[PDB]
Order: structure tokens, then sequence, then C-alpha cells
């Protein structure tokens, strides 16, 4: 081998060559403290995070209404015990809330027999409401009460003084509160009078209570002046209202629609539901059920569906069934009233198995509102659309972007997607992915260009793009 | 035996439970199965460990992998492994070390949005420099600092798993009920659950350095085997344990969201006092990267002992007694690894590359006991170890290739890159007036830089 001796080193090294590893330990020194100091200054001229919003429980899915429970299960199971045994059924819709009820004793149009502290026998005992709630709470499955004082007569308030309904009212909250519900829903407040002020009490109690207890309120008025006139003393009310009731088959008067509540109310927290016991069959065909499902789900609120929605279930397709609570089919023999008149896609079983049936289209949509962050608190950000599109933007802070553009009408169009309308942080991409579409025939999770992009008829696409 | 003993439960354990749960949940789809898969690693490191301390035992040379493959095979396969050694397991494994150190420094300052790039890069670069200059600087400072090192990654390890039974005691076991502990959100394939394996594997890197040190203890037949026996099993009983509190302190989404899961575990289990424990796992990494520098300059005087290597490699300063080369050349290479990519990648390719390069030296074990059965081995162990490891190692990395190939493909290119130039150096005995001349002038310019003599 080759070397150089320690002596021989050491004279070799002596003369000029200590200078020399001198300055290059101080230089690399030196890049070193200034190496760090470059951190730190990135670092604090960095952007910072977003606080979160810390949201209640009524925030992270959608609530499923449920009008009658004699309807739910049929014949022979119409007791709270049978309820029991589908939250396994309501947790796989991943429903965070159920509007149970009402259940109150109520026989006829009578405010002296009237109880609503007391159960109906008839639904069931106070132990199996008590089992009901540890069995909903071991699965997170919070359970609101309805309190409409008559749902068996034409009035839902009586046709007599109203201010002992009030009190009625009030001595149910306390109870019911000390029972453990999560909430309350009273329905029909037109026929209320000065409703405004009650209102403003329940909630006050409502919320006295507990801070994670939520009050909604339901009218049949579709105009946005009384809506707000019911809202302009109440910020923290759950309103379920018919105001997008009416389609007109037509994305524009949608768009101004939706555009319009927000921006009179600011950015405040909605519910979005086209009644307040109605299924969203009364009023749309069946080529739209696909479509409307995907604008509830993405739009910043609390969706609120019927009973039997997830299923596009409808009354007036089937004999037999009342319009008002029209029967759950949960099998081939869930309407042994008439055998041979029901089908497979009809019913729930026949679609968990199918990718293409309604209820997986709901499946896959809850699970997406419930966890990603966009959609729990993101902004929402809607832009110029085409002839009869419609499109949104849910952007929030660094997380992913979402962009859902649907077409209510009945030909089919182009993107047309303009820019200048969006904040510099929320920027569309030239290329974003795609999550999930409402008619079979496209590819999930192909990156798909966003300006030569085309609406097939009655079709509704969410896709996905994180920061740009 | 005990004094060994703790010298394998230190060797083994490192700053790798605070960089696998995510990858490992990332890839297993459901707690039950992460658990499966960290027992299962568990145990089969006790069984290469096994096997490797039969090799050990039947070859006293030291030296490691390095040493006993160029035993068994020859030349050319110790140049390959300890290329290998030089050019992928030591820079990789320094560069995640320093880029996991500069992701939990900065986690708490981002909570939700991830840290610029070129801050952490440039922090995990700083970190690099200030422990390549101490480690040049003199040993007994070194060495007393690592043991420090030690004693606060202990302190963590220790806090975490007394958190977890205080958290478990008062009844938070909600994920780990088999309704929800079986909760998966994706069907693993196959190759997700070798993906998983590899990166959980991470943490228990280091198990074969006992054989590097194997001249320096008394009687290692007998305290050795009981020596794996009371270490490995605690050690994967402990990681069991780590990744148990993890799961009470967190949900599958909060967890996997998380860029470090030490620090939310404190900040959202501890309370006020967590700003304590980041430093403890920062220090864990600064352990981590002073030990790894040890062993990278024991290796390469061992690589240069036998000649393959420069023997600029391993010369000692003249006053301090350390090679300052071999440090600024891996300290190079890793700040050329860290300025590419991520930690997820890094950690693939290193445990790729660490289970070829044991599989290897496994087979050389099983040509030396076919080829010559005569020879007196101390121990012996049944042949259903090594078919074992054999045949769980061929179904590894025949998944390693088939699920995500260019990391495997590009480490088997580098090593294989290493044959030609073993053929021109080593194999190419007649080297000319030029090449000699080259070699000479960068050897005294090496010299009269670093100021630095060979060995004694
Ligand atoms: C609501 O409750 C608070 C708490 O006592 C009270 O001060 C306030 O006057 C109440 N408001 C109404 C409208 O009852
Ligand atoms: C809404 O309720 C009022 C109150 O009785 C009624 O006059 C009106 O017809 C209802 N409208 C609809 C669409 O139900
Ligand atoms: C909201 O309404 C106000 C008042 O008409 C108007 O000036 C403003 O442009 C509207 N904002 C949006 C987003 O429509
Ligand atoms: C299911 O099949 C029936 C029978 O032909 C049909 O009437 C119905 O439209 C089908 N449902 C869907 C969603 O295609």
């Amino acid at each position: 081998t080759g070397l150089s001796k320690e002596e021989l080193l050491k004279v070799a090294g002596s003369p000029g060559w200590v200078r020399t590893r001198w300055a290059l330990l101080l230089l690399f020194w030196l890049g070193w403290l200034g190496m760090l100091a470059g951190a730190v200054v990135i670092i604090v001229r960095a952007p910072r995070c977003r606080e979160l919003p810390a949201q209640k429980w009524w925030h992270t899915g959608a609530l499923y209404r449920i009008g009658d429970l004699q309807a739910f299960q049929g014949h022979g199971a119409g007791n709270l015990a049978g309820l029991k045994g589908r939250l396994d059924y309501l947790s796989s819709l991943k429903v965070k809330g159920l509007v149970l009820g009402p259940i109150h004793k109520n026989q006829k149009d009578d405010v002296a027999q009237t109880d609503l502290l007391q159960i109906d026998p008839n639904f069931g005992s106070k132990e199996d409401f008590d089992s009901l709630l540890q069995s909903a709470k071991k699965k997170s499955i919070r359970v609101i009460l309805d309190l409409t004082p008559n749902y068996r007569g034409e009035n839902s308030w009586f046709s007599t003084q109203v201010d002992t309904v009030a009190t009625k009212v009030k001595d149910a909250l306390e109870f019911w509160l000390q029972a453990g519900v999560d909430g309350f829903q009273v329905r029909d407040i037109e026929n209320l009078k000065d409703a405004s002020s009650f209102l403003a009490e329940w909630q006050n109690i409502t919320k006295g209570f507990s801070e994670d207890r939520l009050l909604i309120a339901g009218t049949n008025s579709s105009d946005l002046q009384q809506i707000l006139s019911l809202l302009e003393s109440n910020k923290d009310l759950l309103l379920t209202s018919s105001y997008l009731s009416d389609s007109g088959s037509t994305g524009e008067h949608t768009k101004s629609l939706v555009t319009q509540y927000l921006n009179a109310t600011g950015n405040r927290w909605c519910s979005w539901s086209l009644s307040q016991a109605r299924l969203l069959t009364s009023f749309l065909p069946a080529q739209l059920l696909r479509l409307y499902q995907l604008m509830l789900f993405t739009l910043p609120g609390t969706p609120v569906f019927s009973y039997g929605d997830e299923i596009g279930l409808d009354a007036a397709a089937l004999p037999g069934q009342p319009m008002e609570a029209p029967v759950m089919l949960w099998d081939e023999s869930s309407f042994p009233d008439i055998p041979g008149a029901v089908s497979a896609n009809m019913t729930v079983k026949g679609q968990s198995e199918d990718p293409g049936s309604l209820l997986s289209l709901f499946r896959r949509l809850s699970d997406q509102r419930s966890k990603e962050r966009s959609l729990l608190h993101g902004d929402f950000h809607a832009f110029s659309a085409g002839p009869g599109l419609f499109s949104y933007i849910r952007h929030w802070d660094q997380n992913e972007r979402f962009l859902v553009v649907l077409n209510f009408g009945d030909v089919g169009l182009s993107a047309g997607l303009q820019a200048s309308d969006l904040p510099a942080s929320a920027s569309l991409p030239a290329k974003a992915d795609l999550l999930l579409s409402t008619q079979p025939g496209r590819e999930e999770g192909s990156p798909l260009e966003l300006e030569r992009l085309k609406l097939e008829p009655h079709e509704g696409l969410l896709l996905r793009f994180p920061y740009a | 035996l005990l004094s060994a003993c703790t010298i394998i439960i230190g060797n083994i354990i490192g700053s790798g439970i605070f960089i696998s749960p995510k990858g490992v949940l990332e890839h297993s789809g459901s707690v039950g199965l992460a658990l499966f898969v960290w027992v299962l690693g568990g145990g089969v490191t006790a069984l290469g460990s096994l096997c490797y301390a039969e090799l050990g035992v039947a070859i006293p040379k030291s030296g490691g992998d390095y040493a006993y493959v160029t035993e068994i095979f020859g030349g050319l396969a110790g140049f390959l492994l300890l290329w290998s050694a030089v050019l992928i397991m030591y820079p990789t494994s320094l560069a995640v070390i320093s880029m996991t150190f500069s992701n939990y420094v900065l986690q708490p300052v981002f909570p939700n949005c991830i840290p610029p790039t070129t801050a952490s890069r440039v922090l995990s670069m700083a970190c690099l420099m200030l422990l390549t200059w101490v480690n040049s600087s003199s040993v007994r400072w070194a060495t007393r600092i690592q043991d420090m090192f030690t004693g606060g990654k202990l302190l963590a390890l220790s806090l975490i798993i007394g958190v977890g039974l205080l958290q478990i005691f008062q009844g938070h076991f909600e994920e780990l009920r088999p309704s929800n502990a079986f909760a998966f959100w994706m069907t693993p394939s196959v190759g997700h659950l070798a993906l998983a394996f590899l990166q959980g594997s991470f943490a228990f890197s280091g198990w074969n350095f006992l054989n590097y040190v194997t001249e320096e203890m008394v009687d290692a037949r007998k305290n050795l085997p009981r020596a794996i026996f009371i270490s490995i099993p605690l050690v994967t009983f402990v990681y069991t344990f780590t990744n148990i509190a993890y799961f009470t302190a967190m949900s599958p989404q909060e967890l996997l969201s998380s860029n470090a899961v030490a620090v939310t575990f404190g900040e959202k289990l501890l309370g006020y006092f967590s700003w304590v424990m980041p430093v403890s796992v920062a220090l864990s990494t600064f352990g981590g990267i002073n030990g790894y520098l040890f062993t990278y300059s024991r290796l390469c005087f061992s690589g240069a002992r036998e000649g393959h290597l420069p023997s600029l490699l391993a010369m000692i300063h003249v006053r301090h007694c350390t090679p300052i080369p071999a440090l600024l050349v891996c300290c190079g290479a890793t700040a050329v690894i860290m300025l590419v990519g991520d930690t997820y990648t890094l950690i693939n390719y290193v445990s790729f590359i660490n289970y070829l390069c044991y599989g290897v030296t496994i087979l050389g074990l099983l040509l030396l006991r076919w080829r010559r059965p005569a020879l007196h081995r101390p121990i012996k162990v049944n042949l259903l170890i090594p078919v074992a490891y054999l045949v769980f190692w061929a179904f590894l990395l025949v998944f390693s290739f088939i699920s995500e190939p260019m990391v495997c493909g590009v480490g088997v290119i580098i090593i294989l890159t290493g044959v030609p130039i073993f053929f021109l150096g080593v194999f190419w005995r007649s080297k000319p007036k030029c090449v000699h001349r080259l070699t000479e002038s960068m050897t005294h310019w090496g010299q009269e830089l670093c100021f630095v003599v060979y060995p004694q």
C-alpha cells in the first residue's frame, strides 16, 4: 500500500496547511449558522394553519327523519323494541341522527287529554325508549324526539288557546332533556301565532340544558321573506322549509335559489331539505333522484332526509301506500297485501349488493360527507355555469378541494367553466380526478380535463383536486 | 448474560417506532392486521437473529455480513455487500432519521397544514452537519452524548407506555374491541401486507450489528442464544404495547392524517406538558444518527482492513484519532439522497435492500452447511428455521417486485453496478502507471488535506 508516514505528514502539514484547515473550519461553521437562520426565517415567514371550527354533532352527517314507526317496520313490529334491531342498518347509512316520533299521547283534538309527558302504550313503554337510547348512544346515533302537539288531527296546534300548549311544550322539554334526548323538532309553525317568541324561548331552554342540544323547526312556506322573518331573532336554529320544493328542471333557477338564500343569511349553518315531512319523490321524477341526492350532501349544511329516501321509495308509483306514511319495503315479502306487486329494485335487500343502485349512491356519498374536511366545514363558492348547469367548489384551507357539476337539463351540454370567479387559493386546475358519477359508464379515479368536459343529460359529477 | 441482553435490546431498539405506525396502518387497513404484522415481524427478526448467531459462532471472524460473505462466497459477493452497505442502508437510514427529526420538531408549529419542504430539509441537513462535527470532534464526548440519547429514548418509551396503561385502566378501549379493531376500510391485497411488513421491519433494523462486534465478549456461545430469547420477544412486546397505546390515543384516520404520531399523542393525551416529549423523540433521533455514524466508521475500518476499499477510508486523525474522510463522504451521500424523495419511499427502499442482503447471507450459511458439514460448530440449529426464512424471503421479494417495482428495481440496478467497478478495481491487478499515479496522487492529497495516518 501507499501512504504518508506520521512524521512525514506532520512535517508536510506544518507550514501552510494549518491556515487552510482553520479557514475551512470557520467557513463550514459559518455556513451551518446561516443555514439554521434561513430555516427560522422561512418558518417565521411561512403561511399559518387555519383554526378548526369545533363542529357540533349535527354537522358531520345527515339526519334521517322517521315520520311513522308503524310503516318503518310493518305490521307486528311497530314498537321501539323492534326499532332497536334496525340501528345496525342505520349506522350503515351513517346518519348522525333520527327525528323519531312523535309518540306522545294524543287521541283526538283534545287539549286536556293530550299529555306530552307520557308515552303512548301503542308505541311501547318508557323502558323501551330508554333501552333505545343506550343502543343508539353506544352506536353514536343521537335520537331527536318530535313534539308536535297534534299529529292525528287537521290542525297541529289546536283551534283553542295556545298558551297552555306552550306550557305543555316547556314541561315536555325539561322532562325529556332529563330523559336524555339530544334535541327536538316542532313541525308546522305556520299555525302557531307569534311563533318567533316561542321559538326563542324553546331554543333558550334547549341550549340552557347543554350546548349539544338543538331545536328543529319546520314550516311549509316557500318564500325567502317569512323564513328570514323567523330566523331574524334566532341564529342557531335549524329550519327545514319547502324552499326548494319546486324543481322547474332548470339549473339556473336552482342556482338562484341556493345562492340567494345563502347570501341573505350570510354564511350561517342551514339545513337542506325539500319539505318538513315529505320524501323527495313527491316533487321529482325518477331520473332526478340520483341528481338531487348529490346536491344535498355536497351543499354547506345538514341534509335532512325522510325514511325510505335512500331507496327512492315512492307511494304514488305503488298502490296501497298512503302518501303521508308509505310502508318501507325491506324485502320481497314486505308488502303481503298485494303479492307480486313489488320488485327487487324497490327493496333495500335487492340494492345492497348492486353497485349501481340508488342506495349504493347514498352510502358512498354519506361516507364522503362524514369524513372529508372540505365537505364538513369548507367554504362554498359557486361560479358561472352553462345555460342550465350548476357547479361549485368546496374548499377549506390546505385540505383537498372538491368540485361538483350538476346538469338539471335533458340535453347534453359542455362544461364551459369560467375562471376569475374564485379566490387565488381556490383556483381550478387544468386536470382533476373523478370520484363518482350519477350514472355508469365513466372511469372512476381517472384524471379528467376541466375545459373539454361534456355533460350527459341528467348527470352529476363529483371531482377532487388537491391544493394547487 | 444480562449485560449482553441489554446490549442487544439497545442495539435493536431505536427511532423506528416513531416512523413505522403510519406506514403500517396505511397498508394493513385495520388495527388487528397491523398488530399481527408487528408480532410477525418480531418473530421473524428473532428467527433471523438466531440463524445469524449460529453463523457467527461458526466462524469466529468478525466483520458481520461483510466478513461472513467474504468467507463463504468470495471477494465478489463480499465487495457487493460492502458496496450496498456504503451506498444504500447507511445513507438512506441517516436521511430517514434526520427527516423524521425535522418532521417531529416542526409538527407542533404547524399542526394541520404540512410544513414547507425547504425548511424541513434545511433543518435535517443542519442536524446532520452538527452530528458529523460532533463525531469528528472526539469519542468520549460522543459516547457520553450517545448514552444520554439512549436515556432520553427509553424515558420517552416509558412515558408512552405509562400513559397508555393509565388510559386503558380508566376504560378507553373503544377501538380495541373486535367490532372496531377489525373494521377494515379497504380490502388488503397481498402486496399491501408485504409493504406493511417492509415498513414495520424498519423498527427492528440493526439487529445484525451484534455480529459486527462478535470479538468482544466472553463466552458468547452460552449467553448469546439466551440473550436473543430474552431480548427480541421483549422488544416485540414493547412495540406491541406502544402500538396499543397509540391506538387507544387516536382513531385510524385521526392517526393516519398525522405527520408525527407521538407529538399528537402528547398534545391530545398528556395535556399542557406535551412540549417535553417531542424533545425526547428528537433526542432519540440524535442517538440513532450517532450510533449509525459509529457503525459506519467501524464498517469502513473493517472494509479497508481487507483491502477492497481504498486505504484512505480507514485512516485516523493524528491527534483525535477519527476517520473524517468517510464521515464527509457519507454526509455528502445522505445530503444528496435527502433532497430527492420522502420518508415512505426511502423506508421501503432501505428495508427491501436490508432483506435482500439478509437473504443472501442466510443462503450463504445454507451453502456452507451443505458444502462443509465437518467443521466444529458450537451450536446447531434445525433446518426448519432456515427453510422457513428462505421461503418467507422468497415470497416477500416476489411480492415486492410485483407490487411496487420501481424501488426494488433501482436498488437491484445500483447493487449490480458494483460488479464492473469491483472487476476494474480488485480483479484487474495489472494497473498501469497512469492509474497507480492517479491513485497515489489522490492518496497524498487526502493525507495532506485531512491530516490522517494509517492506524497501528
Ligand atoms: C334566555 O335566557 C337568559 C338566561 O337567563 C336570559 O337572560 C334571557 O332573557 C333569555 N331570553 C329569552 C328570550 O327568554
Ligand atoms: C301551506 O300551509 C298553509 C296554511 O294552511 C296553506 O294555506 C297552504 O296551502 C300550504 N301550502 C302548501 C304548498 O302545502
Ligand atoms: C348579496 O346581496 C347583496 C344585496 O343585494 C348584493 O350586493 C351582493 O352582491 C349579493 N352577493 C352575492 C354573492 O350574491
Ligand atoms: C328495477 O326493475 C323494475 C322492473 O323492470 C323497473 O320497473 C325499475 O325501473 C328498475 N329500477 C331501476 C332503478 O332500474
